[PDB]
RNA sequence: UCACACUGACAAUUAACAGCCCAAUAUCUACAAUCAACCAACAAGUCAUUAUUACCCUCACUGUCAACCCAACACAGGCAUGCUCAUAAGGAAAGGUUAAAAAAAGUAAAAGGAACUCGGCAAAUCUUACCCCGCCUGUUUACCAAAAACAUCACCUCUAGCAUCACCAGUAUUAGAGGCACCGCCUGCCCAGUGACACAUGUUUAACGGCCGCGGUUAACCGUGCAAAGGUAGCAUAAUCACUUGUUCCUUAAAUAGGGACCUGUAUGAAUGGCUCCACGAGGGUUCAGCUGUCUCUUACUUUUAACCAGUGAAAUUGACCUGCCC
RNA sequence: GAACAGCUAAGAGCACACCCGUCUAUGUAGCAAAAUAGUGGGAAGAUUUAUAGGUAGAGGCGACAAACCUACCGAGCCUGGU
RNA sequence: GCUAAACCUAGCCCCAAACCCACUCCACCUUACUACCAGCAACCUUAGCCAAACCAUUUACAUAAAGUAUAGGCGAUAGAAA
């Protein structure tokens, strides 16, 4: 009966162990007489692109030049994408019916 | 503590493990009204039988596969009675458990207060066939006693605990279809059926496409071995007192469309190391590939029906006991 | 006396804040925040309604809104409907005669025991691993073993191959009395089907002479008393098969009654009543499928049998429907109650008495075989 | 202090409702009545004390019929389920009430007296003078409350205007309205007071803990009080 | 008899008696947790 | 570093074993378990659905180790379920040498078998009679008192005319508060005093409690005073202040021990319950046939213990001690 | 929910497992802040017990030991008044 | 000479001034350290030890005025303002 041990799935009895668990993020739900159904929609599908022809490497060479850091912000992005704004003389007001919404984290990473 | 062997398993390449735990020898091959009756029985549960409650995909193998198989078995037993008089006085048990217990090899305790002692690991098969037939007399021998068949047996160069086969302690039961105080102790054919878990569609969805037939083979081997061992123990034979005569058996498996048959020939019962160094005999288990009984059914009419499966079923059910 | 108890019922909500009774300002409630607050007033949220439909969390409409909600409450009948009076209620609901004796043809068709004794002993002791089995285990096993023993005689009678014993089979039939509407439902056991129909036992002379006697009333008890009163029932009849299906005509309703406990049983009288009702419903469904839905007198009467339940006690019922217009002539049924094969069985040896059944009689097996034959 | 009353059943069900014993505990958890607890499990059956109560789309009288006479563990007197019309309802059983008997349930106050059987029930306005009754109600349509134990039975004294004085078994006069319903005869389960317990086993099975061990000194209330009959209490 | 074993181990009873939920259900446990935090204990509840 | 389970790194355990649970509208659940089939009951009881609406996406998650828990510990202490009631599993009372004294667990006895002791108290021969208390069985001070007390079914006293949260989902054969404790004889007087019931100067005792003194004739009996009544039946030196080892018979040859009849019991006594009574009490005593080293009068033997060799290795206690006898 | 072998035949008797602890002898820093072997009462019921919830000090419970309520309860422990 | 004592930096207390902290990722009110579904939650004279030999009245938790007027079984003590 220690007070420092982190309460996990290796402390409580059968019922507690069965109900508790690790933060693995469940997939589907449970219904009927112990019949867990897996929902393909909730399953995390990893979109892996094709690496053929990728001339990049995970390590950079030492012969590259040194440059200062430029924190990219909204002002810099607006300045970079200023060609149509000046040519006029692309913006969504409500993104409720949008798939990849911004403020409400509807996507994953 | 003993390994809880399950005939209807889902492991990969479990056939070799089962053959090693049983010491068998697999061999590919074998040692108008009926067609209409089978088509009618199919179409019945497939369209005619009005289901009050809507059946789903999970409630399919338990509402359309079991009743149809039971009706087919009943019709076959009823139609083959004149040609086969041994089936008239036969006892058919609908859904009856089959248990058997045996020992195989040794195992030293790896860690604990029992370290350094030999503990003969045990096994147990708790098969639950859908329906089987029983006859007082015994089947013929087909294969004679003691056979060569130089094909060797799988070795399995690792601990048996690696494969999803865990240990559990409970009442050791050796049951065939009835108790020892019953004349209808022998049989011939056996019927089984895998649940929604071991569906060929599920295996195709994943990458275990080569295990489709392996699962059926392992299930049939386990069922036949449990049946033969229990029926031999019912006669008094066991490890020390080896069986004097063979206990041939037959079993048919399927999943809803594909059918395949498997034979057996129990030769010995001593699976322990105390009587295996001088036991050149070994068991045999024939089998065939899975063939489709019918392509598809349109509303209320079969498409590509198969007659070879029905002919093989008739040949298996007509075998008279000598 | 009002049953409910205030403490058990839903607790009455607190009184509304006195700020809402002022017409009409904006009461500063905690609606702006997303959590309970002690101070400030309490708002009045509107009735939220989910847009999409979730099968796991779907609420059905009330009884005042349905596709076929009828005003005439029809009383349905199922296997669970445990009658009160007994066989008289079933006779009144069916309008048929009760004859205490099987017909002559069935008894004459009779003109062995070791196999029956062995099967009984097996189903009662050896059919399971543990000792002292349960009714739920050996009742269907006994029924199946008896069916197999009766069917094994195909070598003698080659006409016994044109039949099959299904399992999950249901039926439906609706009819009027004086003058409410009634309804029945399928069973929950076995069912034997035949290709050709059964022969007519009683001739038209008996059907015409039955007009003399009348039904047996039971004032003040009503024929419903125990029947399930259920609205939204759909009067459209239905059977357990579809058009163009081999073995359409029935033969004997091999319904069973599991239940390991006495209170969960159906009793002899009520079980016979349920069997008679099921036979009448099946006969009416067959007649409606063959002829039309109009109320008239049938020319070719049908026959539907049914066997009792319980491994020990056994009952027999041979129905014979000949008229569909209830509201005239009537039907007649042959009953054979309290037949019971073998009195008691001793699983373990008491200390005197061997391990086996006692009080066995072969007449039960003979009657079972005769009922199975009938047409062959 | 979790204490939920098992009395949760709005619909009058016929099946024995699972009775959860109390043992003298209130909603808090403290004992307020000693001598309750430790007994055999029982199942309460919803009794229909209100004798007169027509079913759906009904109003006029309706006969009844007895089916069986069972025992009730929640009280001393036995019960007997009676079916009437298209429904059933548990009610208290009367003396000499065998299975299959007919029970009449009416409410029309006839001009003269009505010879009531040993089971039927009629309003006090149609009962002869001097007749044993039981299950008397307090107000019109209230429900039976008085005279409901085993063997208890009150005799009818007299009727004054639209009222009727009922002599309760305790030799107490009670004025009840004439339009109220009440059964006749005495309750079943005769010779109950003479039922010798025999041993403390049955007493504990019934659910009655032993008395306390404190030697309570008898004060003034222990003496015999030869009090007279109390005044007649009316409900009008 | 041997009364030295006054403690019976059980996680359900422990979590139900000295539980965070049971503590916050009343101001008693709230004040207890506040005092334990002011003191600086590493473990506030069980 | 008893002796070498102590440190840093290495990875098992893979679930199919049990949980992780059932979308609603309304309506059906009375014929126990005890092989449940005869009998046989009382403690009245442990397992079940209906038509419709909508749904045919399916095998993820938690523990799978061990010599293990709770008592400061590697503690002769406590722990339920299925299997065998000595086994296919589960362990080493002896670290070596000797038999110091004494103590504990056992073995044998020439003679008596309770004559030792307050007491038939560990010992096994093993079962019989007479008394006290209690009706039993059980509970009682966990951890010195386990009873003759607390309780128990029988009896009896008082209070309540009654629905929602215990009593109670009940109704003067019921519920609540109480004295004693079955069965047989039975339970005689009283409100002077307190309390309660009264509203009628009263009732209540199976409420708290009390039921005579003097002189004359061991005594019928006579006179007198007080008071509401002056101890009724029964029983007896008792579980009963002192007198009291009472009178007397038996029980031992030897009896303040035990039983059988008497009360100057001036302080026994009838629900503060009195006296008998077929069963029973680890409750308290006596005793007829048999005994066991308790004794007469003890010894010999085995084990732990005891003495030396090797090590871990301390408590309470200590003012310092160079620490004797007689008057 | 679970437990109660077997023998003679009713809150019957002996007796396994189990609940309780009348005596003997060891110890009181003992193995143990209540232990060890035998002699013992119950062991089909008013019995024992696995799980969870409820009754807490100006109190709860009590088949009354004015006993018990986390090893010391004629009335606990800790915080501040100490 | 074996066992054993010697080292100030960490840090703290008393004051001045000034009003301090609370989102790398995720969980955090159910069995906190748990992603995922249909109910009521707080607004209550503090008491007491102690002193008066006990205690039942009573007793506290800038400077001067002044411990003055007053209260106090008129006493232990309390106690301001202009
Ligand atoms: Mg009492
Ligand atoms: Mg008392
Ligand atoms: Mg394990
Ligand atoms: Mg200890
Ligand atoms: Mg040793
Ligand atoms: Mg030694
Ligand atoms: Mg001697
Ligand atoms: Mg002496
Ligand atoms: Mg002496
Ligand atoms: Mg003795
Ligand atoms: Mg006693
Ligand atoms: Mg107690
Ligand atoms: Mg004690
Ligand atoms: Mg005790
Ligand atoms: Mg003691
Ligand atoms: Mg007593
Ligand atoms: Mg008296
Ligand atoms: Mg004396
Ligand atoms: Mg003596
Ligand atoms: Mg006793
Ligand atoms: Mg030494
Ligand atoms: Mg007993
Ligand atoms: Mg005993
Ligand atoms: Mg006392
Ligand atoms: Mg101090
Ligand atoms: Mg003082």
């Amino acid at each position: 009966a220690d007070r420092m041990s982190k309460w996990t799935s290796k402390r409580g009895p059968r019922s507690f162990r069965g109900r508790k668990g690790r933060g693995a993020k469940g997939i589907g739900f449970l219904t009927s007489g112990w019949r867990f159904v897996q929902i393909k929609e909730m399953v995390p599908e990893f979109v892996v692109p094709d690496l053929t022809g990728f001339k990049l490497k995970p390590y950079v060479s030492y012969l590259a030049p040194e440059s200062e850091e430029t924190p990219l912000t909204a002002a810099q992005l607006f300045s970079e994408a200023v060609a149509p704004a000046i040519e006029k003389d692309g913006f969504e007001p409500t993104q409720e019916g949008k798939l990849f919404q911004l403020y409400p984290r509807n996507f994953l990473r | 503590m003993k390994y809880m062997v399950y005939p209807q398993t889902f492991a990969l390449n479990a056939d070799r493990w089962y053959q090693y735990f049983t010491k068998t020898v697999f061999l590919s091959g074998l040692p108008a009204a009926l067609r209409a009756v089978a088509c009618d029985c199919l179409l019945q549960e497939h369209f005619y039988l009005r289901r009050r409650r809507r059946v789903h995909r999970y409630e399919e193998s338990e509402v359309i596969s079991l009743p149809f198989l039971d009706q087919l078995v009943s019709t076959l037993v009823g139609l083959l009675s004149p040609h086969n008089p041994a089936l008239a006085a036969a006892a058919l048990d609908y859904r009856c458990p089959v248990h058997f217990y045996w020992v195989r090899g040794e195992e030293i305790i790896p860690r604990g207060h029992r370290r350094g002692r030999i503990d003969d690991l045990r096994y147990q098969i708790d098969d639950k066939p859908n329906n089987q037939i029983r006859i007082s007399k015994q089947l013929a021998e087909f294969v004679p006693l003691d056979y060569s068949v130089p094909i060797e047996i799988p070795t399995i160069k690792c601990k048996p605990d690696k494969l999803p086969l865990f240990k559990r302690q409970y009442e050791n039961h050796i049951f065939v279809g009835s108790k020892t105080a019953d004349p209808c102790c022998y049989g011939h054919t056996q019927f089984h059926l895998l649940p929604d878990k071991l569906r060929r569609e599920r295996l195709l969805r994943q990458n275990c496409a080569d295990q489709i037939e392996v699962v059926f083979r392992a299930n049939a081997i386990a069922s036949l071995f449990a049946w033969t061992g229990a029926q031999a123990m019912y006669q008094g034979f066991w490890s020390e007192a080896d069986v004097t005569r063979p206990f041939v058996s037959q079993a048919v498996i399927t999943d809803g469309k594909y059918f395949s048959f498997f034979c057996y020939q129990l030769n010995t019962l001593a699976l322990t190391t105390q009587a295996d160094q001088n036991n050149p005999r070994k068991n045999i288990c024939w089998g065939t590939q899975s063939k489709p009984l019918y392509e598809t059914i349109e509303d209320n009419d079969v498409k590509g029906f198969n007659d070879d499966v029905l002919l093989q079923i008739v040949h298996f059910l007509l075998n008279r006991p000598k | 006396y009002e049953w409910g108890v205030r403490s058990t019922r839903k607790s009455e909500p607190p009184p509304l804040d006195r700020v809402y009774e002022i017409p009409g300002l904006e009461p500063i409630t905690f609606a702006g925040k997303m959590h309970f607050v002690p101070w400030l007033a309490r708002p009045i949220f509107p009735p939220w309604d989910r847009g999409y439909k979730d099968p796991r969390f779907y609420r059905s409409p009330p009884l005042h809104e349905h596709p076929l909600y009828k005003d005439q409450a029809c009383y349905i009948f199922h296997h669970r409907c445990r009658l009160l009076e007994g066989v008289k209620q079933a006779l009144w609901l069916t309008k048929t005669k009760l004859i205490e004796g099987l017909p002559e043809k069935v008894l004459s068709l009779v003109d062995q025991d070791e196999c029956v004794l062995n099967v009984i002993s097996h189903a009662r002791l050896w059919q399971t691993t543990e000792e002292i089995p349960k009714r739920e285990t050996y009742c269907p096993v006994i029924v199946d073993n008896l069916i197999q023993l009766c069917k094994s005689q195909i070598l003698k009678h080659p006409s016994l191959a044109r039949r099959i014993c299904v399992q999950n089979s249901t039926f439906s039939a609706t009819w009027n009395r004086e003058s409410l509407l009634l309804q029945v439902r399928g069973s929950g056991g076995a069912r034997l089907s035949t290709k050709d129909p059964l022969p007519t036992i009683a001739s038209r002379e008996e059907i015409e002479a039955t007009k003399n006697h009348v039904l047996e009333t039971f004032y003040p008890i009503s024929p419903i008393i125990d029947l399930h009163e259920c609205n939204i029932y759909d009067v459209k009849n239905d059977t357990g098969f579809q058009e163009g299906y081999p073995y359409p005509y029935p033969h004997t309703l091999y319904l069973l009654d599991k239940a390991n406990l006495r209170p969960h049983r159906l009793q002899p009288d009520q079980l016979r009543a349920k069997m008679i009702l099921f036979a009448f419903g099946s006969a009416l469904a067959q007649a409606r499928l063959l002829y039309g839905n109009d109320a008239k007198v049938l020319e070719q009467p049908v026959v539907v049998q049914s066997v009792g339940t319980d491994g020990r006690v056994f009952h027999f019922l041979v129905f014979q429907l000949n008229t569909t217009d209830l509201d005239g002539v009537k039907n007649l049924a042959w009953v054979d109650s309290d037949q019971l094969l073998y009195q008691h069985f001793w699983c373990l040896p008491v200390i005197v008495e061997p391990v086996g059944p006692v009080g066995f009689k072969p007449e039960t097996f003979r009657k079972f075989l005769a009922l199975y034959l009938h047409g062959a | 202090a979790n204490f939920v009353s098992w009395k949760s059943r709005t619909k009058y069900t016929i099946t024995p409702v699972k009775m959860r014993k109390s043992g003298g505990r209130d909603h808090t958890g403290r004992i307020r009545v000693h001598g309750i607890g430790g007994g055999h499990k029982q199942r309460y059956r919803m009794i229909d004390f209100l004798r007169f109560r027509p079913e759906e789309t009904k109003s006029g009288p309706f006969e009844e019929k007895v089916i069986q006479v069972r025992y009730d563990p929640c009280r001393s007197a036995d019960i007997a389920l009676v079916a009437g019309g298209s429904r059933k309802r548990w009610i208290i059983a009367t003396e000499n009430m065998q299975a299959g008997d007919t029970i009449l349930n009416s409410n029309h106050i006839g001009r003269m007296a009505v010879a009531a059987r040993e089971g039927d029930a009629h309003p006090l306005g149609a009962l002869p003078v001097g007749t044993l009754i039981n299950n008397v109600e307090s107000e019109p349509g209230r429900g039976a409350q008085y005279i409901r134990a085993a063997g208890t039975c009150g005799v009818l004294l007299r009727k004054v205007n639209g009222t009727a004085i009922i002599q309760l078994p305790s030799k107490r006069q009670m004025q009840v309205l004439e339009t109220c319903v009440a059964t006749v005869g005495r309750v079943s389960n005769v010779d109950h007071n003479k039922r010798v317990i025999g041993k403390a086993g049955r007493n504990r099975w019934l659910g009655k803990r032993p008395n306390s061990g404190r030697w309570h000194r008898k004060g003034g209330w222990a003496g015999r009080k030869i009090r007279p009959l109390p005044p007649m209490k009316s409900y009008v | 008899k041997a009364r030295g074993n006054e403690y019976q181990p059980s996680n359900i009873k422990r979590k139900n008696k000295h539980g965070w939920v049971r503590r916050l259900s009343t101001p008693a446990g709230v004040q207890v947790i506040l005092r334990r935090m002011l003191k600086g204990r590493k473990s506030l509840s069980h």
